[PDB]
RNA sequence: AUUCAUAAUAACUUUUCGAAUCGCAUGGCCUUGUGCUGGCGAUGGUUCAUUCAAAUUUCUGCCCUAUCAACUUUCGAUGGUAGGAUAGUGGCCUACCAUGGUUUCAACGGGUAACGGGGAAUAAGGGUUCGAUUCCGGAGAGGGAGCCUGAGAAACGGCUACCA
RNA sequence: GAAACUGCGAAUGGCUCAUUAAAUCAGUUAUCGUUUAUUUGAUAGUUCCUUUACUACAUGGUAUAACUGUGGUAAUUCUAGA
């Protein structure tokens, strides 16, 4: 069939066409969540280690973990969860889904790399392939880029450079939860406001008591 | 309904915001905000309906949004915020303050009062309450409470507040004489007297109110709403005084009016 | 045309809106017609309009004929006058450029058009681009 | 007219918060830290109350039909306790206990090509008839059933399953 | 500023009058039985520790969308995989 094989070294992924019939077999009985070696599948696979990741159906419907029965299944799905994208609040939808299980009802299966064989694969494993950002806060950023507590991150910042056409800048996250006096005075006001209101419904209370006083000695 | 109805429909808007049949499909849908809509008045109302500015709710709208008022001590960008009765609006680009209160028809009037008289309000108590820490407050007739009153007061009398820390002043009582406007009904508008109250409790009390006119008339005691002592009214009084023309007093007044 | 009385009733000047607004009563007595830019031009002159500022848009003319009733206003600050005052009454008076659109149903069609698609609509495009290919 | 308000008291709490929230900005004094101090308005924050929503009831009031005179409780019919249980009143539901409700003032049952009012029209008047549909309001998305977020959703151009 | 995640909304309204004979509906009521997003009249010295060698308080921590790249099937506001 048509197997997406993930390599998160790279954060690659590539696309492969499995046309042996007792190759594709040896995956036969296995479930999602287990991991199995492409040895007999393929002497550049041997050693590699994979996990079974998922796939979608000859029809397009998926497997999904703990659901066996090697045959399709209607099930009743909500939000954080797999195959079933909610659309409004509180949404919560029965559709369609395959088994869990090995079987030839895939056009497409994934499996994620879990150990590096022998060989090399050509397209997959070589490339480099990034995250095409960094961290935006200024705690991820200290933790990203081993800092301490107070190194001021601002300058470490890995910028992204853009050409226009030719004109060259950079620009950058806005980092957020990074200390200000700004952050200072709102708090100051705060505490200000706090025993400041306390003190005046106390002169209150006190003029209360004093008028009362007054009542009582008339 | 699952829901608030939320529009009005044109043929179900106050009859006293002085609208028409005609002019498109609907009414203003007063959102959130102290006065009762049926008892407010709010400000595209004023505006457009018993002062005229302008045209377009666009109009009033970026003129809201530049902000060309005061009432009471604070603006307000709703387009009909429930203001009301006793309020004190102030328009400052044109300089103009004036006091809410009926007509001698019901309907609140075109009444200028000063910028001093600008800065002080009346307060119909509607329960002088032990609130919590020891907080007694006192609740009023436009939304409010208020802490640390004049503890002497007590219901359904009205008080002098002043506009935006309130801080309550010197106050009005509920017995036979205190100088009367009326607030509600039939009576509405009037002007009279606590000539004497007829305390019906469970609720909804009577007061007989008598206009200067010597013409006695009964009120609901919460349509009752005194404005001062006798010959002393705590504040400005409207043209019409409440005084409850006849249409022959105001066919008389027309035919005397115009001309000369 | 005789002469034009293009007179001002309830002459009221307001700071909050920023002009001076009243009746406009043309006799234009058996002249053609309105003609709404020379009348601008007039409450120019009487005022003072620099008449790009003038609002007078509703001269409908009575019966027996020679004579046009409408509002008018004059306000200050020609771009006070053009932020208050619609995108629409101002190209009729020519200062603005009236943009060209597909119509109410066309953009409603194309609202329909988009509400397939979620995300960014890239990754939709691509990937089934890649896939009309193969 | 509350054992209402009211709050403390001593305990208990898979501990709820009390802001790890935002923008223009930048003043002040020296002990020269980057010191602490410091405004305007953006969003959240607990309770009331209000406004905007929400529930039932006191109370009332609808044609004809008796060729429907006897209705009501098996399995809640009436009610009590106690429980559960609601936004709360409550057989709303559950166990135990008692025999219950109305009415010749027409109950119960059936029909209604039955939403009524404000209105249409006559027309001295008196009085009558129709009122689906734009004011007052409502119940409703084939027929059920079951189903979340919200303060309010058995929603349906939001949902599960069956029937056609 | 494409777009997402989430705030929220989508519980609007508009047309019918199936049922139904005190049900819906009207009112004059009236809740001292009662939830209340939304708006604001108010509306916040106590946080942690057997009370000296204590806890990021310059504020502490990852988890992922939209996003890249790898998917399907006759076919979809379908959906796998790093």
């Amino acid at each position: 069939m048509k197997l997406n094989i993930s390599y998160p070294v790279n954060g690659s992924q590539k696309t492969f066409e499995i046309d042996d019939e007792h190759r594709i077999r040896v995956f036969f009985d296995k479930r999602i969540g287990q991991e199995v070696d492409g040895e007999a599948v393929g002497d550049e696979f041997k050693g590699y280690v994979f996990k079974i990741s998922g796939g979608n159906d000859k029809q397009g419907f998926p497997m999904k973990q703990g659901v066996l029965l090697p045959t399709r299944i209607k099930l009743l799905l909500t939000k954080n969860v797999s195959c079933y994208r909610p659309r409004r609040d509180g949404e919560r939808k029965r559709k369609s889904v395959r088994g869990a299980i090995v079987g030839p009802d895939l056009a497409v299966l994934a499996l994620v790399i879990v150990k590096k064989g022998e060989q090399e694969l050509e397209g997959l494993t070589d490339t480099t392939v990034p995250k095409r950002l960094g961290p935006k806060r200024a705690n991820n950023i200290r933790k990203f880029f081993g800092l301490s507590k107070e190194d001021d991150v601002r300058d470490f910042v890995i910028r992204r450079e853009v050409t226009k056409g030719e004109k060259t800048y950079t620009k950058a996250p806005k980092i957020q939860r990074l200390v200000t006096p700004q952050r200072l005075q709102r708090k100051r006001h705060q505490r200000a406001l706090k025993v400041r209101n306390a003190q005046a419904q106390r002169e209150a209370a006190a003029e209360y008591a004093q008028l009362l006083a007054k009542r009582l000695s008339e | 309904a699952r829901g608030p109805k939320k529009h009005l429909k044109r043929l179900a808007a106050p009859h006293h915001w002085l609208l028409d049949k005609l002019s498109g499909c609907y009414a203003p849908r007063p959102s959130a905000g102290p006065h009762k809509l049926r008892e407010s008045l709010p400000l595209i109302v004023f505006l457009r309906n018993r002062l005229k500015y302008a045209l377009n709710g666009r109009e009033v709208k970026a003129i809201l949004m530049q902000r060309h008022v005061k009432v009471d001590g604070k603006v307000r960008t709703d387009t009909t915020y429930p203001a009301g009765f006793m309020d004190v609006i102030t328009l400052d680009a044109t300089n103009e303050n004036f006091r809410l209160v009926y007509d001698v028809k019901g309907r609140f009037a075109v009444h200028r009062i000063t910028d001093e008289e600008a800065s002080y309000k009346l307060g119909k108590v509607k329960k002088v309450q032990l609130g919590k820490k020891g907080v007694p407050y006192v609740v009023t007739h436009d939304g409010r409470t208020i802490r640390y009153p004049d503890p002497n007061i007590k219901v359904n009398d009205t008080v002098k507040i002043d506009l935006a820390s309130g801080k309550i002043t010197d106050f009005i009582k509920f017995d036979a004489g205190k100088l009367v406007y009326v607030t509600g009904g039939r009576n509405l508008g009037r002007i009279g007297t606590i000539v004497h109250k007829e305390r019906h409790d469970g609720g909804f009390d009577l007061v007989h109110i008598k206009d200067s006119l010597d013409n006695t008339f009964v009120t609901r005691l919460n349509n009752v709403f005194v404005i001062g002592e006798q010959g002393k009214p705590y504040i400005s009084l409207p043209k019409g005084k409440g005084i409850k023309l006849s249409i022959a007093e105001e066919r008389d007044r027309r035919r005397a009016q115009q001309g000369l | 045309s005789d002469a034009v009385t293009i007179r001002t009733r309830k002459v009221i000047s307001n700071p909050l809106l920023a002009r001076k607004q009243f009746v406009v009563d043309v006799l234009h007595p058996n002249r053609a017609n309105v003609s709404k830019d020379e009348l601008r031009e007039k409450l120019a002159e009487v005022y003072k309009a620099e008449k790009d500022a003038v609002s007078v848009f509703g001269f409908r003319t009575q019966f027996g004929g020679g004579k046009s009733v409408g509002f008018g206003l004059v306000y200050n600050s020609v771009a006070e006058a053009k932020k208050f005052e619609p995108t629409y009454r101002l190209v009729r008076y020519g200062l603005a450029e009236k943009v060209e659109k597909a119509s109410r149903q066309q953009r409603k069609q194309k609202k329909n058009r988009d509400k397939k698609i979620f995300g960014t609509g890239k990754r939709l495009a691509k990937k089934v681009a890649r896939r009309n290919a193969d």
